């Protein structure tokens, strides 16, 4: 039997951090990301294309959370436009 | 000044080559500079080579005119076939809307078989790409 | 005077690169019709808009849980009667609506494909009753 | 010696010269090797990667002065089949890496522009073997849809076994499924269940 | 570094607006919708859809008007006025509107989608109906959202 | 003087192996088609559940690649036809990447519904005005 | 090292192409098929299998023209117009065809295979059938394809 | 009984190199070549013709590919010409 999710995916789909995290700066898009434990949470709307994540949660207002590996860019489609993401971290 | 030899060597210069053999004369006509993009649409903005066929044309004015499309190896056999069709069809109209006979002018597609390059190279295939135009 | 496209195939490598791009597209797209299984409308078994005008009250739902309760106050929402066919199993069929201005014949009718085989959804509205069947 | 270092300065700013004027050569050709890599359109419908089927036809092995063994086609599984989240593109595949360094005679100059040469092509058969991984890549899974089709390997089987609501009164999840791949996609050895293709 | 401008700047947009609205290409803007009103003699010929080869500027002009922007759908619909039929008319003016982003989608522009529709004299914007396309009811019009 | 006909621009050597590359998977990708083709006749169409309408013969030249909801919603909202999914969206989402020039949007919502296999399905009812989104129940 | 070029220089095919155009040898190419052109005239006497002693030199032009290119197969091949019958035209264009490919295979080139064969008038350029070898029907033939 | 191939070949018979190798400088023909540990890989669509192969396979489009050991120089045959091929390493 797998983990249901990720429950600091809770957190992060509101603006909250994880506890003892470090921001990360998204540049190039509306997210906020943050490094827990050897993995990066992303609140966003746009939608995750390229670096893979290992969970995800959704709001009521189409933002998403996703946990994920430490990728330096995210890839996400903002309206079919297919942009990129810097972090730092 | 305005005379066959002037015509086609603008014609080596708006890069649409010309061959005499015997009875037999022949355009080649690059269809990645004179067609848009695997679409038979016409490229207008190389009217003035289009406007130096046409005025070549003029001076042979009984013969029969073979036109033919080419491809080169990409996509499916039938898609060759009809693509090379369609652009050989809308340059046979072109003369006919520009003022030839109606019965001089024969279309005919082949895809890509006759091939007078390779297709195994970017550049010899680039020359595969073209329109013939044989007339007497 | 017009212009040439701007990223056109306007170069030897790319017009061979381009042509592979709109061959690779439209095979990707025969592929895709061949093993794209479709139903036909007439045999599609999913639930009409039954076109009651109790029916067409534009309603607004956020729920996710069990189809029997969803139905039975979307049922008194349409002044309609309710009646359950079936047993309901232990594991529920579990449904999720969330729609904020939408007509309720319209969400009866996406219950019924969220439904799918594990029950099904009858309107007869002469009698004005709604059935929620299982199977 | 002297036009040794100054070779390693030249290939170092040919290698970033090159990985970048490729960069935004492969930035001008982004929505047409999207439509060649359709890796999206290629997964499976639980979401699963499909599997890289390398094909190799008549094979020989010599092992020995005495024996060979021949076979006529081997069909080999790398990268076996998965739930994938979001599909890969090609950027994962392609992209070279671009720092620009800031780490700086007439033996210098020949040598510098002879390791210039020696980065640019470098740079070149990195990205040789980069659209030579992702067509093994892309071309593995296309050759698993024609085995699948022909009935040389197995679909994979998932298993959605199904939970209601779920945890104690702290946490609930409320449809919760969990779906597995019970089993991985292989090449039947059943060879008389094959079916081959002709055409028209 | 994060750029600044995304190739184009604000003095450019309102000089382009101004210099189309100085040759008779009304530039509306209401809030974040932006609407450029082209009268079809301006482009095409009489009840034709040919475009002449002297608008191919106004349409580089129009699709450098229309790089500045960041946007998703551009629509673009024609009416032209009533010449012999409702289905000619409807026939005409989506050859018309097709033929003109088929050039916009050519040029550059980065909208994702382009609409591209005619209508037969279904919106007239006079009542005076004084001729065929050097009437001001015979126009194609291009609309946007101008995304963030 | 001495010409061969197409003189291009200068390629170089990402486009070139690019383009050497891109060419054996096109006809790998084709050989494919072919075996599926054959291997599984398709019986059906998808014109007979997305047919043609007035107001959806007006044309599209859409490049895309995101999600296909924004995209149906477009479609339908330039279509003047009221869009409804059916179905909760699948967690994962159903990525399509329409990439057309100039062509009605039945065909459109045809290539979208082609490109959302065994996902999504596009079901249009022209009696009424509805283009309608249905995810699968997986 | 590797070598640049193979013996061989750009400026040196195109000298060798003008020239032989100069000279009435009709040098044509289409893509990477070339064909060189020779009347019967300037090789053979008339109606005889037999060069004279003054084409060798134009054989070993035509020879240093075919040593800078890589090529798989020439193919030469002969025809003229017809003169006591067919048979006698296809077994001298078969003799014609064979005797320069056996000077061009003892000369330079690099061609793997030489394909020679010739036909009876089968393949005329015109209908000017007003002369014997002097007609310009008459001819033989290099044709190859340049290989990469 | 003899093993079947190398399964490396398959690898090989595209132009991707075996995990943890060296590149090889191939001059004078299309081949690439790989050395592995003791043995040299290349891809071609020539025909080997002097210096041994221990194993090959051919892909679909003529590609071959050669395990063997690692001699400096290969003979090939191109459409009928005899023609050699350096390699360093």
């Amino acid at each position: 039997i797998p983990p249901s999710a990720n429950d600091l995916l809770l957190h992060v789909l509101e603006g909250v951090p994880p506890p003892g995290s470090r921001r990360l700066v998204v540049s190039g898009g509306d997210a906020r990301a943050w490094l827990s434990n050897e993995k990066m949470y992303v609140r966003t709307n746009l939608t995750i294309l390229s670096p893979g994540w290992l969970a995800s949660m959704t709001s009521a207002d189409g933002t998403h959370a996703y946990e994920m590996q430490k990728s330096p860019v995210l890839l996400v489609s903002w309206h079919g436009k297919v942009m990129q993401l810097k972090v730092e971290g | 000044r305005d005379s066959k030899r002037k015509i086609i060597r603008d014609l080596q210069k708006q890069d649409i080559q010309y061959v005499e053999y015997g009875d037999t004369r022949t355009l080649i006509i690059p269809t990645d500079k004179y067609f848009m993009f695997s679409s038979p649409r016409l490229n207008e903005i190389c009217y003035p080579g289009l406007n130096n066929v046409i005025r070549l044309l003029n001076f042979y004015p009984q013969s029969t005119i073979y036109v033919a499309g080419f491809t080169d190896n990409v996509g499916s056999r039938s898609h060759k076939r009809k693509l090379s069709q369609a652009q050989a069809e809308t340059m046979m109209t072109f003369l006919w809307a520009n003022g030839i006979a109606a019965k001089r002018l024969k279309a005919e597609g082949y895809g890509d078989k006759n091939a007078i390059s390779d297709n195994a190279i970017i550049h010899g295939s680039a020359q595969n790409r073209r329109i013939e135009i044989q007339w007497f | 005077f017009k212009k040439p496209p701007i990223n056109n195939p306007s170069d030897d490598a790319t017009i061979k690169l381009a042509e592979a791009a709109v061959s690779v597209s439209d095979s990707m797209l025969e592929m895709a019709k061949v093993e794209k299984v479709i139903t036909p409308p007439s045999k599609d078994n999913t639930l009409t808009i039954p076109n009651a005008y109790n029916l067409q009250a534009r309603a607004s739902v956020d729920w996710s849980g069990p189809i029997e309760e969803l139905t039975a106050r979307i049922a008194k929402a349409a002044h309609f009667r309710f009646r359950v066919l079936g047993k309901s199993p232990s594991v529920p069929v579990l449904i999720s609506i969330s729609t904020k201005d939408e007509s309720l014949a319209e969400i009866l009718r996406d219950i019924d494909y969220q439904a799918g085989k594990k029950a099904s959804i009858h309107v007869y509205p002469n009698s004005q009753v709604v059935e929620l069947r299982y199977a | 010696a002297l036009k040794e270092t100054a070779l390693s300065v030249g290939a170092q700013a040919g290698l970033a010269w090159r990985a970048k004027i490729i960069d935004e050569q492969l930035n001008k050709q982004a929505r047409n090797l999207d439509a060649i890599y359709d890796f999206n359109s290629l997964v499976l419908e639980h979401n699963i990667l499909p599997p890289v089927l390398l094909e190799g036809r008549n094979t020989l092995n010599l092992a020995d002065a005495q024996s060979i063994r021949i076979s006529d086609r081997t069909y080999k599984v790398a990268k076996q089949a998965h739930f994938i989240t979001t599909p890969p593109t090609w950027r994962q595949y392609l992209w070279m890496d671009y720092v620009k360094p800031e780490a700086p005679k007439e033996i210098w100059c020949i040598y510098t522009e002879r390791g210039w040469k020696n980065g640019i092509d470098q740079a070149n058969t990195i990205l040789e073997e980069n659209i030579a991984r992702i067509k093994e890549d892309f071309g593995g899974m296309i050759l698993y849809r024609k085995l699948l089709a022909m009935n040389m390997v197995s679909p994979p089987y998932v298993s959605h076994t199904d939970l209601g609501v779920t945890g104690d009164g702290s946490e609930i999840h409320i449809d919760d499924r969990v779906l597995r791949i019970t089993a991985l996609p292989e090449l039947n050895v059943n060879s008389a269940e094959w079916r081959a293709a002709v055409a028209k | 570094l994060p750029c600044r401008v995304d190739g184009a700047c604000d003095a450019t947009i309102i000089k382009m607006m101004t210099d189309l609205n100085k040759k008779g290409i009304k530039v509306a803007s209401v809030g974040q919708n932006y609407l450029i009103s082209i009268p079809a003699s301006a482009l095409f010929a009489d009840q034709s859809p040919r475009l002449n080869w002297a608008s191919y500027s106004l349409l580089n002009e129009i699709a450098a008007f229309l790089k500045q922007f960041r946007k998703i759908a551009i629509t673009v619909t024609s009416y032209s006025s009533k010449y012999v039929s409702v289905k000619r008319e409807r026939a005409l003016t989506l050859a018309r509107s097709r033929v003109v982003s088929e050039y916009l989608w050519s040029q550059g522009v980065d909208s994702r989608i382009i609409f591209t529709q005619g209508l037969g004299s279904d919106k007239p914007i006079t009542s005076y109906t004084l001729g065929g396309d050097r009437s001001p009811n015979a126009r194609v019009e291009i609309t946007f959202r101008r995304a963030v």
